[PDB]
């Protein structure tokens, strides 16, 4: 076991970070794609899920689902309905540029993927969905296509056997909501979207009526590389319910904010400061620190120096792990402005099927903004405690939870702000 | 004719007797003289609806809207 | 935003409105994409193109796109009033998305929102008594990582300060475009210390692997 | 009064700014509250004597 | 041979396969509370209404659109299920005007009914209250569009009895309005019998608008003319 | 490797996504059909 | 507080503070109140007949 882990080089998921050697179908073959995959493929999927479950790969996108349990629901017997993939590639919690990096300087890894997960899992037909602010990035995306194409290796009868499997690109119109699980494939359909009922599964029931399912582009990544690789080779970085590689970034508040791979544990202190300039101001000078992204839960200073960064330490820590935005912010911002602009995102993008999420997101937008203004009381703060509890899991989607859960931990952690904000209110109108 | 308003001759105008069982209601009607006309309960009828059928893929029962 | 039509003609159908037969044989090869039995799928894509097509929709298009796809328009005007891309007011050449969230925000967008606003003229939300400016701040985009940003047609701006705010708006008044990529050098985005990441040309297929 | 707006009315201010003692009230006032069904007795001393209701 | 065994509080009772819950709880009388869900048309679940506790779940579901596993018991009058109905009996009557004076559903609300029988007493919610302006659908059925609870009823009438596709949602959030987006007189067939419909005082009657309130109007059986249906 | 292997985004035009979607629309299996063209025939 | 004239009263410089919400008749203990309502060319919920028996009002 590894002493809490850190970066060892070479093992690296993916390289080509950034503006690196080539991009090119070739450039991916010297990086390591598009080598020895039909023997892989010609085994049968049950040794590919065998490997990705040797792997262990805990789910992508801030949710916990694994994807071998997940893959395993996609071993149905085919009926005369076909079975399709879906790349979702929307970067929601604002902070991120998860996949931006990566579908912007290697789709050719992508590409290998969801020829993995199509053959791995009796689906068809990939849907990509890319979000509609990245035109230029899916532009690039179609002369990844376009090469594939041309080397005459995917499309129809991919790998020299017979198998076709065919990759399209579906763009964004903008949203939040693109990004989940379901309002996903009803975007796909035309109809606007809007989420399904979760026991209905996707895996049953999807895109206009096939068992289908959703993977994250990270995921599509990590695929081929654990069917060309041994077995728990990526396992062996961290802990035993989550492990392997994820990509720590700061995008916020440090000196040269930006991002970085690592394993699934980090000391924090070392992962802000030792990879990304410095904290601005030192380390004393942030207020607290933020990890997830905004669907998450807030961490103060005397919790952030000393846990550390893993999953289930996180659910130690009342929290859910995310991606790319594992911030800190500054005493001289104010966290109820920051947390109430937040809030005002929430509200500006959430879909209206659920009574709930509307109504509470709609109270705590003009209750966090009589909270900037202080115009309060007390017994207001513990309401919006207990509107907090009363919206969480009563909806259909995460949204209206991640909408409750900076709230419960703007109360649980730094109410004394709050008191003297409002303290100073009351010295400004008396 | 002086206020309008809706007189009757009728003192069992705003008669009502609510009950619970039909056999009762016709052996009361018939105990106490007058005619009676017997309408029959009607329940609403059981359906078969699903939300996945409403998001069904080759048959025709589609939302078309959400 | 006003939600409802209210005709106000330069809009107020018929609008002449009418696309380019290669943009019909792009209409043909998106509604090819999508299965047989399924065709109102491919109404966000046709109505993309008739924005970029005609930079901002009239109603007179959305009923050429319902006539096209035969639809009833009602499923259009829902997808035209849902979504963030399609803007039903007229606009300008260039369109200014300042997006500031939970990173950009809180890294100081309000010095880009002040440049923005005392170099333009026109305020927030709004537009400008030209063309090619109408301002907009917007939530989220994701491309997080740095400085607060800015999204001008199918372009990003990152890594930004007030002088390169009057130098991409002095370009873009004179017409030509700076890149869409990263500014302070970084030429991606990168950790900008002390290169942590891989250095190493990496082997690839060539070392241990099983059952391959 | 008591604390329990779905047997007694609330008074004015809340009832011009509030939902569920708008509702209240409106619908106390029309219908009547709900009583479960059972038979009482109880008698208290009139200055006559025995008040009973029934 | 094709049965569910449920326990409603105790009480088994059969189930036909592919069903809801809601329609077994009321094969057993317990009337779920509902908003969205009628049974001439699809299953929304956009209400929320009808969460019940269903045991060995830390997540309350919905009783609309849940399919019946074999071997359930289901908890209605439970904490949390109480707990639920006064969150969203409280969501509701927040941006509703009051109207409930010029309102015309006042013997007949849905609202009303359900707030006194399963809401909270004190209200909360100081300020706010938006409002969102009327239309004119037609000159037959008069129209407020600021007391609709969006709830997704007369859309679903529309598309799929009416099969017009006139009426839809705009926007998100918060600001949804639902109708017809270009000014357009809505007319067509069955279009007055979206006064029913609409479970709220949103859709009314318009030449019979203000002439009586329900309780003193007297019910009585008939026969249709006009119609070899009746 | 400390330079920045990418700037092959950076020559994308406005059209580029449907001009990609245009030209990658070769190897398409049906896309399967279900009974009537679409929701209202 | 005497309980006297039945009154009405009306807004400052405004029209009829009634709206016929039919409140009164229906709590009235000897339904003495008789109100039929129309609404007129404003828009406005209004009235037609709004009567008091003064021999039925218990006060
Ligand atoms: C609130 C919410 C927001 C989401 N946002 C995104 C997003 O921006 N991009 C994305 O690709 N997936 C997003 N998702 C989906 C998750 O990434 C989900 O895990 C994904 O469908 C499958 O990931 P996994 O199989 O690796 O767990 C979101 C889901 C929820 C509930
Ligand atoms: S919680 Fe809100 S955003 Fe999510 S599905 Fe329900 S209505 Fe839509
Ligand atoms: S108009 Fe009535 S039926 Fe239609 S969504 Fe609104 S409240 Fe529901
Ligand atoms: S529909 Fe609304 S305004 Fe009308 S009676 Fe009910 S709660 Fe009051
Ligand atoms: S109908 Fe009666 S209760 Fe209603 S406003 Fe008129 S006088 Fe008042
Ligand atoms: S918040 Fe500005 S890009 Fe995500
Ligand atoms: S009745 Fe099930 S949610 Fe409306």
């Amino acid at each position: 076991k590894t002493s809490f882990g850190s970066l060892k080089d070479e093992d690296r998921i993916f390289t080509n970070l950034y503006g690196r050697h080539d991009w090119r179908l070739k450039g991916a073959q010297s990086r390591g794609d598009w080598y020895k995959t039909k023997e892989i493929l010609l085994k049968g999927p049950d040794w590919i899920l065998g490997e990705v479950k040797t792997s262990g790969l805990r789910g992508r996108g801030g949710a916990g689902f694994p994807t071998g349990l997940k893959w395993s629901f996609m071993n149905k017997p085919s009926d005369g309905r076909p079975k399709y993939l879906v790349v979702n590639a929307d970067e929601g919690e604002p902070g991120t540029c998860k996949d931006r990096e990566i579908i912007r300087h290697d789709p050719h890894k992508l590409v290998e993927g969801c020829l993995v997960g199509g053959r791995a899992m009796g689906a068809r037909a990939a849907y990509i969905y890319i979000r509609g602010e990245f035109y230029n990035e899916a532009s690039n995306l179609q002369v990844a296509i376009r090469e594939a194409y041309e080397a005459g290796l995917i499309g129809k009868n991919a790998c020299g056997s017979g198998y076709d499997f065919d990759v399209f690109v579906v763009r964004g119109a903008g949203a939040y909501i693109c990004g989940e699980e379901t309002a996903l494939i009803e975007s796909i359909e035309g109809k606007q979207g809007k989420p399904r009922l979760k026991p209905p599964f996707p895996a049953d029931v999807g895109v206009f009526g096939c068992p289908t399912t959703v993977a994250n582009v990270e995921t599509v990544a990590v695929s081929p590389t654990i069917c060309r690789r041994g077995g728990a080779w990526f396992a062996s970085f961290g802990r035993e319910r989550n492990s392997g590689t994820k990509l720590f970034n700061i995008s916020g508040h440090v000196n040269n904010p930006c991002t970085v791979e690592e394993e699934m544990s980090v000391p924090l202190k070392e992962l802000i400061e030792k990879h990304a300039g410095g904290v601005t101001g030192g380390w004393d000078n942030l207020l607290a620190v933020i990890p997830g992204g905004s669907s998450t839960p807030l961490i103060p200073k005397s919790v952030c120096e000393t846990v550390l960064m893993d999953f289930d330490a996180l659910i130690q820590a009342q929290t859910g792990l995310g991606t790319a935005a594992v911030i800190v912010m500054d005493r001289s911002t104010d966290i109820v402005k920051a947390i109430a602009r937040l809030i005002e995102f929430y509200k500006h993008e959430s879909c209206g099927q659920c009574t709930p999420c509307r109504e509470g997101v709609d109270w705590m937008n003009k209750v966090m903004a009589r909270f900037v203004r202080g115009d309060a009381r007390p017994a207001e703060i513990d309401s919006l405690w207990e509107i907090s509890k009363q919206i969480e899991g009563h909806t259909i989607c995460a949204l209206g939870d991640g909408a409750a859960w900076p709230v419960q931990g703007l109360i649980r952690h730094f109410r004394p702000e709050l008191e003297e904000r409002m303290q100073r209110f009351a010295q400004q109108h008396q | 004719p002086l206020m309008g308003w809706a007189s009757t001759a009728d003192p069992l105008s705003n008669l009502v007797l609510t009950f619970s069982t039909k056999e009762d209601a016709i052996a009361f009607a018939e105990k106490n003289g007058w005619s009676y006309d017997v309408e029959e309960r009607k329940v609403p009828k059981p359906k078969s609806k699903s939300y996945g059928a409403n998001f069904s893929w080759n048959k025709r029962t589609r939302v078309s809207t959400k | 935003a006003l939600f409802v039509h209210r005709d106000t003609p330069k809009n107020n159908p018929e609008t002449p409105f009418d696309f380019t037969p290669e943009n019909y044989k792009r209409i043909e090869a998106i509604v090819k994409n999508y299965p047989e039995g399924h065709k109102a799928a491919a109404v966000l894509p046709v109505l993309d193109l008739a924005q970029r097509q005609n930079g901002w929709l009239p109603i007179s298009a959305m009923n050429k796109v319902a006539e096209i796809l035969q639809v009833p328009p009602m499923r259009v005007y829902e997808v035209a009033t849902f979504y963030t891309m399609y803007n039903r007011k007229p606009v300008g050449k260039y369109h200014i998305q300042v997006c500031t969230t939970t990173p950009c925000m809180l890294r100081n967008s309000d010095s880009i929102l002040e440049a923005i606003q005392k170099k333009l003229g026109i305020k927030v939300g709004e537009t400008t008594p030209d063309k090619l400016f109408t301002l907009i701040e917007v939530e989220c985009l994701g491309a997080c990582v740095n400085a607060p940003m800015v999204q001008i047609n199918d372009n990003y701006y990152e890594d930004l300060t007030p002088k390169d705010i009057e130098e991409i708006i002095d370009e873009l008044k004179a017409g030509k475009i700076p890149k869409p990529g990263p500014r302070s050098g970084r030429f991606s985005c990168e950790p900008a210390g002390g290169l942590t990441s891989l250095t190493e040309p990496p082997k690839g297929p060539g070392f241990g692997v099983q059952a391959g | 009064k008591v604390d329990d707006a779905k047997v007694s009315p609330p008074k004015r201010a809340e009832m011009k700014t509030s939902m569920e003692s708008l509702i209240h009230h409106f619908k106390l006032y029309t219908e009547g509250y709900q009583v479960p069904p059972g038979a009482t007795y109880t008698a208290i001393e009139a200055p006559k004597g025995e008040f009973g209701v029934y | 041979s094709n049965l569910i065994e449920v326990f409603v509080d105790g009480q088994s009772v059969m189930v036909e396969p592919g069903t809801t819950v809601l329609q077994a709880c009321e094969k057993v009388g317990m009337q779920i509370p509902r908003f969205c869900y009628h049974e001439r048309l699809s299953v929304a679940g956009n209400c929320r209404m009808c969460l019940v506790e269903i045991e060995k779940a830390p997540k309350v579901v919905a009783a609309c659109a849940m399919p019946v596993m074999k071997g359930w018991n289901i908890l209605t009058n439970s904490e949390k299920t109480k707990k639920a109905r006064e969150g969203v009996m409280e969501f509701l009557l927040a941006n509703h005007p009051l109207d409930c004076p010029i309102c015309d559903q006042g013997g007949e609300c849905d609202l009303q009914d359900q707030s006194m029988m399963f809401g909270s007493d004190r209200s909360r919610f100081l300020e706010g209250k938006r409002a969102v302006e009327d239309k004119n659908i037609g000159p037959l059925v008069k129209t407020i569009m600021t007391r609709c609870i969006q709830c997704t009823r007369c859309i679903r009438f529309a598309s799929e009895i009416a099969g017009v596709d006139d009426l839809g949602t705009t926007g998100r959030g918060n600001d949804m309005q639902v109708g017809t987006y270009i000014e357009k007189m809505f007319m067509s067939e069955l279009s007055g019998n979206i006064i029913d419909i609409c479970p709220v005082g949103a859709l009314t009657s318009k030449p019979y608008a203000f002439t009586a309130r329900p309780w003193e109007t007297r019910k009585t059986e008939s026969i249709d003319v006009m119609d070899a249906v009746g | 490797n400390t330079t920045y292997k990418n700037l092959q985004h950076h020559d994308y035009s406005t059209y580029t996504f449907l001009d990609l979607n245009l030209d990658l629309s070769k190897f398409r299996m049906p896309q399967p059909s279900s009974g009537r063209e679409s929701p209202r025939h | 507080r005497f309980r006297g004239e039945h009154a009405l009263r009306r807004y400052p410089s405004g029209e009829e503070r009634c709206i016929a919400c039919k409140l009164c008749e229906a709590v009235c203990p000897a339904q003495a109140i008789t109100i039929e309502a129309e609404p007129r060319a404003d828009g406005s919920r209004r009235t037609t007949r709004y009567d008091i028996d003064m021999t039925k009002c218990i006060y």
